[PDB]
């Protein structure tokens, strides 16, 4: 019964400047854990579908970094402890986005990026020829 | 006496106009706050001050109406004038989003709910609460002790004046998420359950009472046992 | 409050080297070319040699930040092999596990 | 059956059509004006209601990063141009 | 014989938690990591500064809540935020817990220049995984 009667919606103002056009966003995410990347992918794909974005997902090959250390504090060189760090990847490729749409989606998924997961977002921006290049001056 | 003080105040207002000084919202709010001393003599003058605000263009804030209802709401059984004021104020304030204008803006809702309990009008209380829930008006409820009083008066009026089925819905929403009940409000809820002949809930009320720090309240323990037996 | 006097000496070397880095870079540029006259390059040779010894970056040592061990340090974590293993074997380094393959 | 807003009013103050055309924005506020503006904040002050509100408060305070993440947020090289 | 982070069998009367009962070769098989950040991912920077911060935080919390911690901390980093998840005991009064949470969250935010939160989970007693 105790429900807010009216809700103040955040103000979004349509500007008079043309929006940016993104041909592609390549959202690569790195994580030590594969199950966490699977859950994040399900989140990001579901979010894209509900917002009308075209998303294609593929898994880049994992990278394992291995290094060796001495096992004992003193002498006993033959004995070593070997450690590794596994970096798993998931590449979420959006297409045909606009500056406003990209901003909203990126903020939403980046705020919900789980601990221990990094991101690299490559934004391809469609542009027009500069005015100077339209014709030669000489 | 009031008449002399009123003449003095009016003289300052005439000095203010003479010096080309335009009154702000606080100018009128202090007059109303000052007019609280002479409670029965300032009622009509206070209404004149409010009518002057609207004409000039100064928009009454929540503090302005807080002072008015406090002035008009003195310990009297009829509450005939108070009845008219609160109903008219609520009609004006319906669906109005407020912003902080006067330091006393936070004191309106507790005073409005207090009058609704005195008049024992549940429909008016729902209008007052409705105003609190519109937009961001919930932020004007005030400090903790204000919030507890507002909700104590509000829930005590629900239990008394509303069906038990709806009272239990309000009970679940407000407690513990909105406030922690006073031992007296559990007694009112028990009395509401009695009137409704729904005594299968009494064991639950005891469990909740123990969880809200009323395990060792003598008054509450005696009421439950008496009702059950 | 540094681990030992050796760490404290390296702390001072890193500080002095930072303070003199620009001056040392400018003078070395004068020396590391065949364009400028050799007479000028000889004066620059003396000037950089007269700078305080602890400004020379080659004197800095990458010691373990926790124990001051001068060798066996992993540069990515700046920790000695003994201290790194203590943290790794207790599961306190994000994403670092024992390697078996 | 009479509304409280309709009736006799005090006519001392004449109806002000408009407010002051230009306020003294250049003049700094006095201690009284600053202190009064702090009390207007107090009437609306409430405890954080949920997690989203905490994030909003930090964002306004500048404690939390602004999303989407920009790696040059708050750093400009003295507004220098590429040709410089 | 290997020694690293192994609780050694006794007469069957030593209670061990789930964390301390698993040797280092289980760190990605049966137990997880007590800290999650991006420093140690491929191509990521500042692993050293994240590590020093973790070592300090574990010592700060051990001395700030003396005798209260029932297991190891779980340090979480999301963007700018730092979240400390601590499993504490139900011996210290709640008033003292609230004081220490407000004190530690403020003191650590000013020290590491970031929003820091402390999430306490209370247990009646230390959770015993097995008796070694
Ligand atoms: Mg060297
Ligand atoms: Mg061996």
């Amino acid at each position: 019964v105790d429900v807010p009667k009216d809700l103040t919606k955040p103000v979004v103002t349509i500007s008079d400047e043309p929006d940016i056009l993104y041909k592609r966003l390549s959202v690569l995410v790195k994580g030590h854990d594969k199950a966490v990347l699977d859950s994040y992918e399900y989140f990001a794909v579901l979010a894209a579908k509900e917002l009308g974005i075209s998303i294609k997902v593929h898994e880049p090959p994992r990278k394992i970094e291995r290094f060796t250390l001495l096992q004992s504090v003193h002498i006993y060189k033959k004995h070593r402890v070997q450690y590794e760090m596994r970096t798993l990847y998931r590449c979420l490729e959006l297409e045909h986005l606009t500056g406003s749409t990209a901003d909203v989606y990126l903020e939403y998924i980046q705020r919900n990026l789980p601990e221990g997961v990094a991101m690299e977002v490559t934004k391809t921006q469609l542009e027009q020829l500069p005015e100077h290049i339209k014709e030669p001056i000489w | 006496k009031f008449e002399e003080k009123w003449s003095k105040i009016l003289e300052l207002l005439r000095h203010m106009v003479a010096q080309k000084v335009k009154p702000n919202l606080q100018t009128f709010n202090t007059i109303l706050k000052c007019l609280r001393r002479f409670h029965v003599f300032a009622r009509s003058p206070a209404l004149q001050v409010l009518r002057e605000m609207k004409a000039i263009g100064i928009e009454p804030s929540l503090a302005t109406y807080h002072h008015i209802i406090r002035l008009f709401d003195q310990p009297g059984d009829p509450l005939k004038r108070s009845s008219f004021i609160i109903y008219d104020i609520m009609n004006e304030l319906m669906g109005k989003r407020f912003s902080p204008k006067d330091p006393d803006d936070d004191k309106f809702f507790q005073s409005a709910m207090s009058i609704c309990s005195s008049l024992r009008d549940l429909e008016l209380a729902y209008q007052v609460h409705g105003l609190l829930k519109t937009g961001d008006n919930w932020k004007f409820i005030g400090p903790d002790q204000h919030r507890n009083f507002y909700y104590s008066k509000f829930f005590d009026l629900i239990c008394l004046m509303e069906q038990i089925d709806v009272t239990l819905k309000w009970y679940e929403d407000l407690i513990p998420s909105a406030y922690f009940p006073h031992s007296q409000t559990m007694i009112h809820l028990l009395q509401a359950l009695d009137v409704a002949n729904r005594l299968e809930v009494i064991p639950k009320i005891w469990k909740d009472s123990k969880e809200y720090g009323h395990t060792f309240r003598s008054d509450l323990r005696e009421e439950i046992l008496m009702l059950m037996a | 409050h540094y681990v030992d006097w050796r760490m404290w000496r390296d702390v001072k070397r890193r500080k002095m080297a930072y303070e003199y880095a620009d001056e040392r870079l400018r003078i070395n540029s004068l020396r590391k070319n065949t364009i400028l006259p050799k007479i000028l390059q000889d004066v620059a040779d003396e000037e950089i040699a007269a700078l305080p010894r602890d400004s020379c970056p080659v004197r800095i040592r990458n010691r373990c930040v926790m124990t001051s061990r001068p060798r066996g340090v992993k540069r990515r974590w700046r920790l000695s092999r003994i201290v790194f293993r203590h943290l790794a074997d207790h599961g306190q380094l994000s994403g670092i596990q024992r390697a078996t393959w | 059956r009479k509304n409280i807003f309709t009736g006799k009013r005090l006519n001392i103050f004449d109806m002000m059509a408009v407010t002051k055309e230009a306020p003294e924005t250049d003049t700094s506020p006095s201690l009284w004006d600053v202190e009064f503006a702090k009390q207007l904040a107090t009437v609306n002050e409430q405890p954080l209601q949920n997690g989203f509100e905490e994030l909003i408060q930090w964002t306004k305070e500048g404690k939390l990063w602004e999303f989407p993440i920009n790696n040059e947020a708050g750093f400009d090289d003295d507004g220098s141009e590429f040709h410089e | 014989k290997n020694r690293a982070a192994r609780v050694r069998v006794s007469k069957g009367d030593k209670p061990v938690t789930y964390e301390e009962a698993h040797a280092p070769h289980y760190i990605a098989h049966r137990k997880g990591w007590l800290s999650l950040h991006t420093g140690n991912l491929d191509g990521e920077d500042h692993a050293a500064e994240r590590t020093v911060e973790d070592v300090f935080l574990r010592k700060f919390m051990w001395g700030t809540f003396p005798g209260c911690l029932a297991d190891q901390l779980v340090l979480k980093r999301r963007g700018n935020q730092l979240e400390i998840c601590a499993v504490v005991l139900r011996q210290l009064s709640p008033h003292k817990y609230y004081f220490l949470v407000g004190y530690s969250e403020t003191l650590l935010s000013y020290f590491y220049k970031c929003p820091v939160r402390l999430h306490l989970q209370t247990v009646p007693s230390k959770v015993v995984y097995k008796y070694l």
